[PDB]
Order: structure tokens, then sequence, then C-alpha cells
């Protein structure tokens, strides 16, 4: 109990960085959250949006 | 059949050519909503049924 600064500033940047990694897993209203799953499906027109 | 009683035929374990269904002309609707007429030869298919 004597370390809890840096060990929380350490677990903060963790979270930080997970919440970041694991943001690329949304949609926002696409069909899928891979790229190459809507480029392989879709044409030039219609994945724009 | 009839609309209500419309048949669903399993297509599974075959090589689908969808190139040679877009490229005939005797269709009068082709609309695809979830995938591109042009993308459908380079990808696979878990079930398909008409």
């Amino acid at each position: 109990s004597a370390l809890g600064k840096l060990q929380d500033v350490v677990n903060q940047n963790a979270q930080a960085l997970n919440t970041l990694v694991k943001q690329l897993s949304s949609n926002f209203g696409a069909i899928s959250s891979v790229l190459n799953d809507i480029l392989s499906r879709l044409d030039k027109v219609e994945a724009e949006v | 059949a009839s609309v209500y009683a419309w048949n669903r035929k399993r297509i599974s374990n075959c090589v689908a050519d969808y190139s040679v269904l877009y490229n005939s002309a005797s269709f009068s609707t082709f609309k695809c909503y979830g995938v591109s007429p042009t993308k459908l030869n380079d990808l696979c298919f878990t079930n398909v049924y008409a």
C-alpha cells in the first residue's frame, strides 16, 4: 500500500490503452468493424459511407 | 410455389459462380442489400438459401 500512486498511474495508462485498442471493435453504424471485411464485400461508392 | 407457401432449397457443398448469373441480362431486377454483384465470386458463404 506504499507504492499506490505509481501503480495507479500505470493502471490508468494501461486502461486508457486498452480502451483505445478496444474501440476498434465498434461499428458506429457500419456493417462490420474490420475494414477488410467491408472492402471485400462492397464496392467503392457504397462502402465509402 | 405460391408466395405464402414459398419453398426454400438448401444450397451447400458446391462451387457457386455468380459471375455467370450476373452476366445474364435476362433478369429484370437484381438488387443486393448487403453485398455487391461484383464481389460475389471472391467470397465464401456458410449457408445459402433461395
